[PDB]
């Protein structure tokens, strides 16, 4: 037969992985605390306030 | 060969057959439905 050189082509088309959309990160509570240099073992220590009993 | 000959088989047909990426269905109208062929289900190559 008759033997061709060809180029291999490749393309984008705009097929991609489908991929998670994200929404969670702004729905939780985000840094109400911050100086976690400047306590010991990098934990700050959230204070409930007392309620008594009559 | 000559001109008269019949058709050859293309290299070109067996290069893409060897590939794999022609595409493989069920048949319509076949009852009850096929089971999905092998290729239709091969995965994205890791490379090219």
């Amino acid at each position: 037969a008759h033997i061709f050189v060809k180029p291999e082509l490749v393309a984008e088309i705009g097929v991609k992985q489908l991929q998670r959309e994200i929404v969670l990160p702004g729905l939780v509570w985000t840094n109400p605390l911050t100086d976690f240099g400047g306590s010991k073992n990098d934990t700050i220590t959230v204070r409930v306030p007392a309620i008594t009993t009559a | 060969g000559l001109i008269s000959d019949p058709v050859e088989v293309d290299p070109i047909q067996v290069g893409r057959d060897e590939a794999g990426w022609v595409q493989e269905l069920r048949d319509r109208e076949a009852w009850p439905k096929q089971e999905v062929p092998e290729q239709a289900k091969k995965p994205a190559k890791v490379g090219n």
